[PDB]
RNA sequence: UCCUUGUUUUGCGCAAGGUGAGAUUUUGGGCAACAGCAGGUCUGUGAUGCUCCUCAAUGUUCUGGGCGACACGCGCACUACAAUGUCAGUGAGAACAAGAAAAACGACUCUUGUCGGACCUACUUGAUCAAAAGAGUGGGAAAACCCCGGAAUCACGUAGACCCACUUGGGACCGAGUAUUGCAAUUAUUGGUCGCGCAACGAGGAAUGUCUCGUAGGCGCAGCUCAUCAAACUGUGCCGAUUACGUCC
RNA sequence: ACUCAACACGGGGAACUUUACCAGAUCCGGACAGGGUGAGGAUUGACAGAUUGAGUGUUCUUUCUCGAUCCCCUGAAUGGUGGUGCAUGGCCGCUUUUGGUCGGUGGAGUGAUUUGUUUGGUUGAUUCCGUCAACGGACGAGAUCCAAGCUGCCCAGUAGGAUUCA
């Protein structure tokens, strides 16, 4: 139908939200849900498991159950797991966390963004920007980028090797954004946009 | 019975673009969608995709 | 107001329990097997309460509410419902 | 936009607000107790219950001097 | 009624596994196969405006989803079907509608 | 690519012709660096610093009544309809378009864990006598129903009316009657027929807007908002040209 | 919101709601109890009459009916389309649809610097070619993506034709 794809989507958005926010510094990254009749398998992709399962299942029991309440499913019907990302320096999200607490524990700006910079370089990335945005100094704002390797900025192509992310630090006397983009070594599978290359 | 029969009726009738109120945030200002049955324009569908949707062209 | 009770015994044997964000009445489990109905200020109300006592740990995502009950909580509650328990994790799994 | 702040055109009597009407040991002025006959206790009631199943219980009626009221389901028995 | 199952999806290179190749258990491997095959694609299109406040040249942007629909027949099997479906579950927002 | 072996330096390419469904960014979009603006938004958000207000509140108020982009000499912006006889205007008959839209809301009857109806539209009736309305039945969860989607522009060897007039060109204002939508239509809400036309306006000064081919212009439909109402916006189709293909004033 | 980047714009075609604004009445959505409340407690709701715009227990009279968190007092918490867009994040617009931006190694100068990125031709394009102390890279351009025109394989009991017979 038209409808049965708009109920997938509103649940996945809903989903990913609530796990994003409310579970924060094990390097939350990504979900996939999936059905095979009758059970519904929605795994989660965070760096850190042992913080996500807890010490001895409380934790993805607890959530299993909060799922199961809003959309109205029965147990038996809902499962759920996690998995451990490793390479942790090829995602967004997680650098992104990292890099968020830091400021908020009173770090400094150009220190903070070098130390993301040096871990995501290290695990093979092609280039990394990163941003930050709001107060330092004191008064008129200011904004400051740091930048590394090479990366691309137009086309889809930059929509297929460069996943972003953007969140929000809250300090006393200004909100302060910041952002880290990455570029992978790899695809989705993979392409080339360009490079034409001739094997002999 | 008394003051409780006359507080909060009107729009648990449901009636004109009051008692909307979208899905992602609780504003009901600009626009609440009935197309296809979807809500996000209210929080922003420029900040929140995640439902398959994307600018090709 | 003293569906109270009922609520507390919803708790214990989830440690888990959701409600919208909403000012006209609904069911703070949509279905609990025990089959309770209660509005939903009301809920609110309880939650808050206990909230501010420690009891509690909040988590608020889009309309809606998710509410996690502390090692904390448990105290409270045994006193309250008076009756011990091995733990609420070890009886569900 | 914008705001002010002030309000009082005031100056009547406001309303006071509503408050417990307190009846005290209310149980002694409905049941009646009576001389000892026969070594046996005779209790008799000045109020009588309303007949339906939510008053079906042991609650009781209520006595004005032109009806008779409920004050459970809200109800009147004229008079 | 006949045997219909249909396949729907949010996009293609889904419906493919499915389909094409592991509905094979019906297909030259056991029984006949009749087979039809796809359907008009449909767009679900939604126009939006840019600005999150009332400036600017009025930009906007538009959106788009794409469905993806199949449809295949089978000619009364008695309780094979039950093997021929359950072998592909196969990828997340594919969904499976017998008749 | 090919050819003109033209032109060009052998070069980068350029012009004309050929080949072909298509001939030069094939056609139309989306994306888009570095450095910035004290542009806009605190009326998008459980995005927020500092302040203001807090039980006779600046909170909540889906409470009753009024006001809101609405109230009326007047200036300005954008839109739509005209001044008619190049379809032109009231009447008749013929042919004829495509993107798109609809499904679930704890009440109901079903058994033991779930059917039907709240959305569209067809046919029939109403109609042994206006429209608008009313009623019964049936289909469709959408390439099945609506749907062979009988659009309007348009066409006519229809012996159709009309005749250059502010006229049968245009309607603005204005009175009476009626039905539907909704809990509530009074400051007429929306349709639908009578009267008002003798209210403007007869191709428009200075000045000024954006356009190079399925384009300009003319014409209609759907989606959007949503009890009700679109001269708006977004999208699709039909009918379909004139001039230039140059320069730096 | 006010030149171009205000003015059928704020998805802003608002009867109520939406709604900020005006006149009037209502409700706690004041968490947390340190400080006060015997069995009645502190407390909740209300028919009738009156007040009132209100067959609104708002409030009073009257009596009945009920959790003791509800209730009383300071501290504190909270909510807000209140203020500040010259505190701030995010997003968008514009500068700018123009072809622009940067470093390494080598060369030249004691160096502020320069060459590369230049006179010329060419292209929408810092697009290429030629000359040449420069060579080789990264972004923008180009390419990758979406739709349109033609076509191959695929396909029909929801697409539509052909022939035969009545």
């Amino acid at each position: 139908k038209k409808r049965m794809i708009i109920r997938d989507g509103v649940f996945y958005a809903e989903l990913f939200e609530f796990l994003k926010r409310e579970l924060a510094d094990d390097g939350f990254a990504g979900v996939e849900h999936r059905v095979t009749s009758t059970r519904t398998e929605i795994v989660i992709r965070a760096t850190k498991t042992r913080e996500v399962l807890g010490e001895k299942g409380r934790r993805i029991r607890e959530l299993t159950a909060c799922l199961q309440q809003r959309f109205h499913y029965k147990e038996g019907k809902l499962q759920l797991f996690a998995e451990r990302v490793e390479v942790r320096g090829l995602s967004a999200m997680a650098q992104a966390e990292s890099l968020r607490f830091k400021l908020l524990s009173n770090l400094q700006v150009r220190r903070a963004a070098m130390g993301i910079i040096r871990h995501v370089m290290e695990s093979g990335a092609k280039g990394c920007e990163v941003t930050v945005g709001g107060k330092i100094k004191g008064q008129r704002a200011k904004s400051m980028t740091f930048r590394d390797g090479y990366m691309i900025k137009s086309g889809t192509a930059h929509k297929n090797f460069v996943d972003v992310a953007t969140r929000h630090c809250h300090l006393r006397a200004g909100t302060l954004g910041v952002k880290v983009k990455i570029m992978l070594p790899k695809s989705m599978q993979n392409e080339e946009e360009i490079l034409p290359d001739v094997i002999t | 019975m008394g003051h409780l029969e006359q507080w909060r009726s009107r729009q648990k009738i449901g009636m004109g673009k009051g008692s909307r109120h979208c899905v992602i945030c609780s504003n009901q200002k600009a626009v609440i969608r009935k197309y296809e049955l979807n809500v996000c324009r209210q929080c922003f569908r420029e900040n929140a995709a995640n439902i398959g949707f994307s600018k090709l062209r | 107001k003293r569906s109270r009770d009922d609520v507390y015994r919803f708790f214990f044997t989830e440690g888990v329990i959701s409600c919208k964000k909403d000012p006209l009445g609904t069911w703070t489990g949509s279905l609990g097997g025990k089959t309770f109905t209660v509005p939903s200020i009301q809920v609110m109300q309880l939650m808050r309460s206990m909230k501010s006592r420690g009891l509690i740990k909040e988590q608020f995502a889009w309309r809606h509410f998710y509410w996690f009950l502390n090692d904390e909580g448990v105290e409270y509650l045994r006193k309250y419902l008076f009756l011990p328990h091995d733990a609420v994790p070890n009886t569900h799994k | 936009k914008g705001k002010k702040k002030k309000k009082k055109v005031f100056t009547k009597p406001k309303k006071p607000i509503h408050r417990h009407k307190l009846e005290k040991m209310r149980a002694l002025k409905y049941f009646k107790v009576t001389e000892n006959d026969d070594g046996s206790f005779k209790v008799e009631r000045t109020r009588d219950e309303c007949p339906n199943p939510v008053c079906g219980a042991g609650v009781f009626m209520a006595q004005h001097k032109d009806r008779k009221y409920c004050g459970k389901c809200h109800l009147t028995y004229a008079a | 009624q006949r045997v219909l199952v249909k396949m729907t999806s949010r996009n293609a290179k889904a419906v493919e596994n499915v389909m094409t190749e592991l509905l094979l258990h019906a297909r030259n491997e056991k029984v006949v196969l009749r087979g039809p095959v796809r359907l008009p694609t449909r767009t679900l299109k939604v126009t939006t405006r840019k600005t999150p406040c009332g400036n600017g040249t009025n930009t906007w942007d538009t959106y788009e989803l794409k469905i993806y629909k199949r449809l295949v027949e089978l000619r009364a099997p008695t309780e094979l079907v039950k093997k021929i479906t359950s072998f592909p579950i196969d990828a997340g927002v594919d969904v499976a509608i017998t008749i």
